[PDB]
DNA sequence: GCATCCGTGAGTCGAGGAAGCACAATTTAACACTTTTGTCAAG
DNA sequence: CTTGACAAAAGTGTTAAATTGTGCTATACTGGGAGCCGTCACGGATGC
């Protein structure tokens, strides 16, 4: 949701010794997959301190309690000799797609809000086959295919989806004139 | 237009029977299609009209929901005390108008049930509704027509592919004939039987006639083999395009005019589906620029004329 | 379309007379704070607000509804203009 | 079209002034000369002869 | 991602330097690197040699040589400091005293000449500019038919523009040949007699044609002496001046014989000799030598006119629009013309200064005042119609701008006086001017583009390459020839089949003087190099161009110049092959000079260790704002230690992906109606595009403010703005300027400025208010720079120029100037304009969530939905073909190059689609999935639609649909399939420069005009909307008298009415009755200024005063 | 009648913003002083 | 409401700069300079 880079004021800038500009780095961070192991955890700050030359991946973040990086090999930036990258990445929990213009979250003055795509589900497909039971031959076989980023398993997402649909069905009660 | 147009089958298309029991029985055997025209005893009907008789429009549209029949299938429905023989789509259209004006009796008099709803039929419906109901009910009918037209065009399955520009098999035959007649025109011209100007006129007439025949062959193919082809439906219903534009896509581009006004002897024998050559594309650009220049120089004249008319008649 | 536009158009010989009548009545309603309306309390136009239903502030809407009821008289040389305003001020201060 | 054409045919040319101050060949409006003629005839005076 | 290439035509030569029309023309004019003694008589060298020596008739000022110095400031500094990138020009001149015979030489500083940059543009007052090449009628001798009288011809002699009068030669019905000059007609016998022509000579020369010579043998003047004839002619040409031989000869010599006043030109002289079959010694109609006039071209011109009338086989009329008769004036020639104009003014002052003041003690520096020369040069580069604000929306925009040919401008046609003839595509345009790329509207046919392979020659004539064909075998010898030379040959087509190098076809399609014909291989003499040479660079970027109607291809090529660079731009899935050369030739990307090794890679610069050992550091242009506000930055594409060969890519520029032109994104498209949101060119897009930042662009706005010296006191840039809280000053630094990195919204302060209030007693109400609150009025007021409505973003840069800074030439009275740069990252939104390369354009009308979009059976949602109803009327089928190839490429993971008119065909596209189906459907089979129930329902409809063959299996029928580019598509809202198979594919779509963010404007009240008091116009001025005549008619036709009266008075210029109306509304009251508009009062006073008594009367004819008694004495 | 001349007309929004000096005459500025005005405490 | 000090707050009156207007140069000088140039309609007026 927000990234702070030391010595960086906005995202329309470059960093000495770093091959990518801030805009490219933020795009790389949008692909970071972070799994919270604690259901009551709402926010975290991941710290990265790197000196060139090296390929800074998502595995370079300092460890945090109850936080796991699901794609350690994600490439973040390329540091040249004499380049340094000290940044704090704030990871939040939520639903939907919240543009940076809406939440505008900044943990400090120079922090840069990032557009948030909270959905863990990547792709959903369902298949209907022509099954038969007994003498009835018009029966349906439903197969749901769910692709997730790994933070939430497909079974967990399916259970959460079923509960949401079940909860909404309870709204067709207590009718009013 | 999509829902109010009925299907036509060719599988049966002619078989005569003695009783409807035989006619339906053949249908289960696959010998006749649902909408293929047949003669049961003396009258000409189809399997759908005999097989599917609905007590009212709600039952007919319930069967459509269950996939029993399509909107374009011709069946028998009982509506307003009459045992109509139409498709569920046309019965659906009648209900659309009836509910918009909230008058079933007046609505039945405003529509033509036994035709697809093209631009002209829909224009007559709006005008008649205005005369009988007024602005308020007519504006409601226009809102209902817009809603259902948008809804049905999304799920109907209208799309344009390269294969949708169907090339008639008659185009090859016509072009070979034009080559022989053109070669025959050159033979006579070599023999002195006609001059340069009459040779020039005869060439233009030959390609003007071939273009007309190719246009007719293009549309005859659509209405016989691909009645639901996207280009045919758009032009027939009035939604988009005319026969001239369809011919260039599917038939031949035709004759092009020089900047001086003369027409090139050699026409563009290729359509847009096949792709023009470099020389054909350049030759075709002469008319494209001329049309663009005429349009630009025509707006000033029309605008000037309107100002003259306003200033003479403003009082 | 405006509610009852067909009926309103049929009440005048010229469509522009209807606009003049509606436009003049709207000015009368505004000038007296809607206290001179011929509309009953259950006929008054309403607008849905966050707090709740309130009287419609649009005076042109009020005039069209009043004109449909048939309790308004319009015409030329009904009464002298000066006397009309004087009486309406007295009846609805 | 007929409204515009009615404006095109709105004028006449005086051919015989009669008992008026109009000059032969003068171009004026058809309505004006017709009103002028009826006034002149009302007082027993020769009317203006005009040309469409 | 592998690239598959289509096509059979082998191009023997590569595209020439795309900007050489600009770069080479300007090099020849300046000749800055050629040694002064080796310089040829062209460019400004010819301008110097034509004006000098300047003789007083006994001081002579002679020009020896010139030189150009190094520019005072580099290009980057000029942009920052609003300077012009130029070089100082010095001329080495010598003053010689004819009396004494003494020579003094010194180098005089003539001024500054703007320098063309490497890409072919100029920096004028800090702004990038392009000089558009001008097309005009070539000088020479032309023979056109007389329209009034059939069978009669007129001979026209045309010099260089503004280099002599046009001469007309005609045979009158009387039989006398009349010469028309400066609108005055006279008999050519008189001028012919002046040139020392006798009766016998005209008989020998022009007497073999018929009676025409008999009409040119009037002996009334032949016996007259040439001196008397010159005096007689001088009287006719200018009646009234005292006829004197010295004045008479000077007039005739300066009219047709003075090289400094009449200039037929190098091209005009070449054309005249080619047509008349003569050899002109110079470039003037006649020569004056030995105190006598000598004919040069009048007799040869008359001889041709007579023989053309007589009917000799070898003479013919001229087509004036024939491209062998029309030439191009490039930047070099256009600049040299203004250099000669101002250099003649410099000579005029020299003559009028060397006849007055210290005649003996004169030096070249004292005589020469270069201000006239500089003024002429600066006028050309600043206020010329052909000097245009550079178009740099993307790299292609600037490349196109430099190849444009304009028929307008000083010395050209008028936008409203150009007929169909000048706007038509001439047959000689083939291979020289693009037939499709032109502005649709009032400028159609008046602005054109150079064709890809065309080059302008030394004389200004466009030439195109052709392959020499000998004995039926095509050779690799390429010949560049003009339209006049092209007319002599039978030229075959590039698509002519060849068996190696021999023409295989028995019947060959060719051209003869532009007429298509069918010939044999032995009748072919030249061949087209490739189909690309017929079209411009923009048009050559449209794949499947042969399937698109030219009217839409015009739109397709024009819209590519308006695409904005994107942070995630992609090269198209289907390319034509010119994408790499456009980036290479635009000089936006960075390439290796030779083999080397990358030593340092950074976001700011790249250091390369070349094989010779020298280190080169390339700074990268980062977040630079172009003329259009789009951000242009270079992103490194190499890593430290990587080995690079010569010409390898080092960093991408704007709108390029690995060196390929990337003007947009490749998206998944479904062609189908969608709930009326596709209506009438509207486009429906998925929210998934925004989530992954497709069609997101960076735009930069520049705000400027100045602190000036004033009578009341100097304006100050300060943080201490009166009557402002700390919230409004929160982001301002101690200097009073907004801090870098702050976000600014409309109404926020950018730079704080206070100005001294004018001395004016306050109103009593405000004077009591101040007394009540005990606040003393301050002497300064708030005049700071704020963010305009609808704008804002992030402050990225602030520039501060102060008086006395090196290179800062601020205007007098200006203490300093502050510039603030605000960047904003724009995402695709509703109202933004999208387009593809085939002329299909529309605005986003709906952004749908991912779960509402149609999706494939595998769960993949489409990105864009396009209405099929836009195709049939437009006839641009190239987009359908691109979509089909995109669908195959999507599943095979490859990209394609299909050259225009020689590329992918349906049989090859269908063989690719068959492979794509195996990966697309074979993957499903291995996963353990069969055919969906929903697909079976669709397959049942499809066979009723004649799309699939009855009796086949579902998989075979699904493949039959796939080879047609159609798939079974599900509805994301219902989960049910669309009742018919849909055309789904991958298409390249561009986000154009037209954004609703820049165009939405609203106003209640604001600034008004000075004289008419009506609202100003333009969003920049916060102006109102024009309610023109046609809008008034619409209100009149509606009968809305009161609506019309409000807009005429209360809302436009009723000063008392608009004041009362505003006060009434904010008090909750109805607006009052309007009054007389102020525009009518202005009209009455203007009619009175013409001495006309305009009076408004009442029903009884008494005057009514509309001025409130303010003008009644 | 007849040519030849001149004069008037040719779409709409938007976005682009080179004497020099002398001297006299007049005006502006800076003192000077007196003459209001505004406060003060009383009274 | 006064009643007398008070102090700027302003105005009136000279004076000197600073600005502005005006007249005057004595070898002999004696008629300008820049367009140059691709449209088509009409009336309407004159050359007769
Ligand atoms: C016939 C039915 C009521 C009958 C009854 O009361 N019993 C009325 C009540 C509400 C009406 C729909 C809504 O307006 C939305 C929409 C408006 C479009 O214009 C036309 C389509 C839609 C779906 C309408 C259809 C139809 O008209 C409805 C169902
Ligand atoms: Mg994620
Ligand atoms: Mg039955």
């Amino acid at each position: 949701t927000s990234v702070y880079i030391e010595d960086v004021l906005h995202e329309f800038s470059t960093i000495p010794g770093v091959k990518e500009d801030v805009v490219e780095i933020i795009l790389n961070l949008k692909e970071l997959v972070v799994r919270f192991l604690n259901p009551s955890l709402q926010t975290v700050t991941l710290l990265l301190k790197a000196e060139g030359p090296k390929e800074v991946k998502a595995r370079d973040f300092l460890p945090v309690a109850d936080v796991e990086i699901m794609n350690p090999d994600l490439h973040i930036a390329t540091l040249e000799e004499g380049g340094r990258l000290n940044m704090e990445v704030r990871v939040d929990r939520g639903v939907g797609y919240v543009p940076a213009e809406k939440h505008g979250i900044k943990d400090r003055i120079n922090a840069i809000p990032v557009d948030a795509v909270f959905s863990p589900v990547r792709r959903v497909a369902f298949q209907v086959e022509d099954t038969r039971l007994g003498q009835r031959t018009d029966l349906d076989k439903l197969t749901l295919r769910i692709w997730t980023d790994g933070s939430v398993t497909p079974l967990e997402a399916l259970n959460q989806a079923v509960e949401i649909l079940r909860e909404h069905l309870t709204y067709f009660s207590n009718p009013q004139a | 237009y999509y829902i109010t147009q009925v299907r036509k089958e060719k599988k049966g298309a002619g078989l005569e029977f003695a009783t409807p029991e035989e006619a339906l029985a053949a249908h289960e055997r696959g010998e006749v299609a649902l909408n293929a025209p047949i003669k049961v005893a003396g009258r000409e009907t189809s399997v759908g009209r005999l097989k599917y008789v609905f007590a009212n429009p709600d039952e007919a549209l319930l069967a459509v929901a269950h996939g029993i029949v399509d909107l374009q299938d011709v069946v028998t429905v009982r509506y307003m005390g009459k045992r109509l023989e139409t498709s569920p789509g046309r019965i659906l259209f009648a209900r659309i108008v009836a509910e918009a004006v909230e008058d079933e009796k007046v609505a039945w008099e405003l529509i033509q049930l036994d035709v697809p709803q093209e631009k002209n039929s829909l224009k007559d419906l709006v005008y008649q509704a205005f005369l009988r109901l007024g602005m308020e009910k007519t504006a409601r009918l226009l809102d209902a027509l817009k809603y259902y037209g948008f809804t049905f065009s999304t799920t109907s399955g209208i799309t344009i592919g390269i294969d949708d520009a169907v090339i008639p098999e008659e185009k090859k035959q016509y072009l070979e004939e034009a080559d022989r007649k053109l070669l025959q025109i050159e033979q006579a011209y070599e023999m002195g039987f006609l001059t340069d100007r009459e040779r020039y006129d005869q060439i233009l007439q030959l390609w003007t006639e071939t273009t007309e025949k190719v246009t007719q062959a293009v549309f005859k193919n659509f209405e016989e083999n691909y009645p639901f082809n996207p280009l045919y439906v758009m032009a027939q219903s009035g939604a988009r395009g005319n026969p001239q534009q369809i011919r260039q896509l599917c038939g031949l581009r035709g004759l092009m005019q020089k900047p001086s006004g003369e027409t090139f002897e050699v026409p563009v024998r290729s359509s847009f589906r096949e792709g023009l050559t470099v020389l054909e594309y350049f030759i075709s650009s002469h008319g494209a620029r001329k049309g663009g220049a005429d349009t630009a120089l025509r707006t000033a004249d029309s605008g000037y004329l309107t100002r003259k008319l306003v200033d003479v008649t403003h009082e | 379309a405006e509610p009852g536009i067909d009926k309103l158009f049929g009440m005048v010989d010229s469509k522009y007379r209807l606009t003049v009548v509606v436009a003049k009545r709207a000015q009368q309603l505004l000038r007296h704070g809607f206290k001179n309306t011929v509309l009953e309390p259950e006929e008054r136009p309403k607008m849905q607000t966050l707090e709740g239903l309130f009287d419609d502030p649009n005076a042109v809407t009020w005039a069209m509804k009043e004109l449909l009821t048939g309790r308004l008289v319009f015409g030329e040389n009904l009464v002298p203009e000066d006397r009309l305003q004087k009486e309406m001020e007295r009846l609805y201060p | 079209i007929e409204i515009v054409v009615r404006q095109m045919m709105k004028y006449v040319e005086v051919t015989d002034p009669g008992d008026s101050r109009l000059l032969e060949g003068q171009v004026l409006e058809k309505w004006d000369v017709e009103a002028l003629n009826e006034r002149l005839i009302a007082e027993g005076k020769t009317p203006v002869a005009w040309k469409p | 991602m592998e690239i598959k290439r289509f096509g059979r035509i082998r191009e023997v030569i590569p595209l020439p330097p795309l900007t050489e029309i600009q770069v080479e023309s300007y090099r020849r004019a300046l000749q800055a690197d050629v040694p002064p003694e080796k310089r040829e008589n062209v460019g400004i060298q010819a301008a110097f040699r034509e004006t000098f020596p300047i003789e007083e008739e006994g001081l002579v000022l002679d020009f020896l040589e010139y030189r150009l110095g190094e520019p005072p400031f580099p290009q980057d500094e000029c942009r920052e400091k609003d300077l012009t990138y130029q070089a100082p020009l010095y001329a080495r001149l010598q003053l010689i005293h004819k009396d004494t015979g003494l020579i003094k030489e010194d180098e005089v500083f003539l001024g500054h000449i703007p320098l063309m940059t490497e890409d072919g543009s100029f920096i004028i007052n800090g702004a990038d500019r392009v000089i558009v090449s001008q097309i005009h009628r070539s000088p020479g001798v032309y023979f056109t038919p007389d329209p009034a009288r059939p069978g009669r011809y007129i001979a026209s002699i045309i010099p260089l523009p503004k280099r002599g009068p046009w001469i007309d030669l005609e045979v009158e019905p009387n039989g006398v040949v009349s010469m028309k000059v400066n609108k005055r007609k006279f008999p050519l016998v008189l001028l012919l007699r002046v040139l020392g022509y006798d009766q016998e000579t005209l008989a020998r020369e022009l007497g073999a044609y018929g009676e025409l010579v008999q009409g040119l043998m009037d002996e009334s003047v032949f016996a007259m002496r040439p001196e008397e004839a010159l005096i007689r002619l001088f009287t006719l040409l200018r009646p009234g001046d005292p006829p004197k031989r010295d004045k008479a000869v000077a007039y005739v010599y300066g009219l047709i014989a003075d090289p400094r006043r009449y200039d037929l030109g190098e091209a005009g002289r070449y054309k005249a000799e080619e047509k008349l079959g003569i050899r002109l010694s110079g470039r003037t109609l006649a020569r004056f030598e030995d105190g006598e006039f000598k004919d040069e071209v009048f007799l040869p011109t008359l001889r041709y006119l007579f023989a053309l009338t007589a009917g000799v086989p070898g003479h013919e009329v001229d087509d004036i629009d024939h491209l062998g008769n029309r030439r191009i004036r490039t930047v070099g020639e256009l600049m040299t013309d203004q250099f000669r104009v101002g250099l003649a003014r410099l000579a005029r002052g020299v003559r009028e200064r060397m006849l007055m003041g210290s005649e003996d003690s004169l030096t070249p520096a004292k005589l020469v005042n270069s201000r006239p020369l500089e003024a002429a040069i600066r006028e050309f580069f600043s206020r010329s119609q052909l000097s245009q604000f550079k178009d740099e929306t993307n790299p292609l925009s600037s490349l196109r701008h430099k190849r444009r040919i304009s028929a307008l401008g000083p010395g050209g046609l008028t936008r409203e006086r150009a007929g169909f003839d000048v706007r038509d595509v001439h047959r000689t345009h083939y291979g020289r001017i693009c037939p499709v790329e032109t502005p649709e509207g009032a400028n159609i046919g008046l602005i054109t583009s150079l064709a890809a392979y065309a080059r302008v020659d030394e004389l200004g004539f466009i030439r195109t390459p052709y392959r020499r064909v000998v004995g039926g075998v095509v050779t690799d010898e390429v010949v560049y020839m003009t339209a006049t030379e092209e007319d002599r040959y039978t030229i075959a087509q590039a698509n002519t089949p060849l068996e190696g190098n021999r023409i295989a076809a028995e019947r060959v399609v060719a051209r003869r003087k532009g007429e298509p014909v069918i010939v044999s291989p032995e009748e072919v003499e030249f061949m087209d190099v490739s189909p690309k040479q017929v079209f411009s660079v923009n048009t050559n970027l449209i794949p499947f161009l042969e399937h698109d109607d030219a009217n839409r291809a015009l739109m397709g090529s024009n819209m590519q110049t308006q695409a904005v660079p994107l942070i995630r731009a992609q090269a198209p899935v289907v390319m034509t092959g010119l994408e790499e050369r456009v980036v290479r030739d635009s000089l936006a990307a960075l390439y290796a000079e030779e083999d080397g090794e990358v030593a340092k890679v950074d976001g700011n610069r790249i250091v390369v260790r070349y094989e010779d050992g020298r280190l080169v550091e390339y700074p990268l242009r980062r977040f630079y704002r172009s003329n259009q506000g789009t951000a242009l930055d270079q992103r490194p594409r190499v890593v430290v230690g990587q080995r690079v060969r010569k010409g390898d890519l080092l960093a991408d520029g704007p709108a390029s992906e690995n060196g390929f032109l990337a003007l947009g994104q490749n998206v998944l498209v479904a062609i189908m109606p969608f709930d009326g949101y596709n209506f009438e060119d509207a486009i429906v897009i998925s929210e998934e595009l925004l989530k992954r930042d497709f069609y997101t662009s960076i735009h930069i706005e520049r705000y400027e403010i100045e602190a000036r010296d004033t009578k009341l006191g100097p304006e100050r840039i300060t943080r201490d703005i009166p009557h402002l809280s700390e919230a409004a000053l929160r982001d301002l630094d101690e200097e009073g300027v907004v801090r870098i990195g702050a976000e600014v919204k409309p109404g926020d302060i950018l730079v704080g400025r206070t100005s001294f209030k004018g001395e004016s007693e306050p109103t009593p109400e405000e004077r009591l208010l101040r007394s009540i609150f005990g606040e003393k009025a301050r002497d300064v007021k708030d005049t700071s720079l704020r963010v305009p409505p609808g704008e804002g973003g992030i402050v990225v840069r602030t520039v501060r120029l102060r008086r006395g800074d090196p290179g800062v030439e601020l205007k007098p009275g200006v203490r300093e100037v502050v510039r603030v740069y605000v960047a904003q990252k724009r995402k695709l939104q509703v109202g933004d304009k999208l387009a593809n390369r085939h002329g299909n354009k529309g605005v986003v009308a709906k952004i749908l969530p991912v779960e509402d979009m149609p999706h494939l059976p595998d769960g993949t949602p489409v990105d864009v939905i396009l209405n099929p109803l836009g195709v049939p009327s437009r006839m641009n089928l190239g987009q359908i073909l691109e979509t089909h190839l995109g669908l195959a490429g999507y599943f095979l993971g490859q990209r394609y190059i299909s050259p225009i008119f020689d590329g992918a065909k349906e049989p090859e596209i269908k063989e690719l689609l068959a492979q794509a189906f195996e990966v697309y459907f074979g993957k499903r089979k291995g996963e353990g999935f069969g055919v969906d129930k929903r697909e079976v329902e669709v397959l049942r409809r499809a066979e009723k639609l004649g799309l699939v063959t009855p009796g086949k299996t579902p998989e075979e029928q699904l493949k039959e649909l796939f080879l047609q580019g159609k798939v079974v598509l599900y509805d994301g809202r219902t989960g049910e399939p669309i009742e018919g198979p849909i055309v789904v594919g991958q298409m390249f779509i561009m986000k154009l420069y037209h954004m609703v963010e820049d165009k939405m404007h609203a106003r209640s009240t604001g600034p008004y005009s000075l004289i008419t008091q009506q609202p100003l116009g333009g969003k920049a001025q916060f102006g109102g909307q024009r309610f023109g005549e046609m809008e008034v008619w619409a209100l009149e036709a509606y009968g809305a008298a009161h609506t019309l009266q409000e807009m005429l008075t209360l809302k436009s210029d009723d000063i008392e009415g608009r004041n009362a109306a505003y006060e009434a509304i904010i008090k909750g009251e109805d607006v009052p009755e309007p009054s007389v508009p102020e525009s009518f009062r202005v009209l009455v006073k203007e009619l009175q200024a013409l001495a006309l008594d305009v009076q408004t009367l009442d029903e009884k004819d008494n005057p009514v005063d509309i001025f409130e008694g303010l003008a009644s004495k």
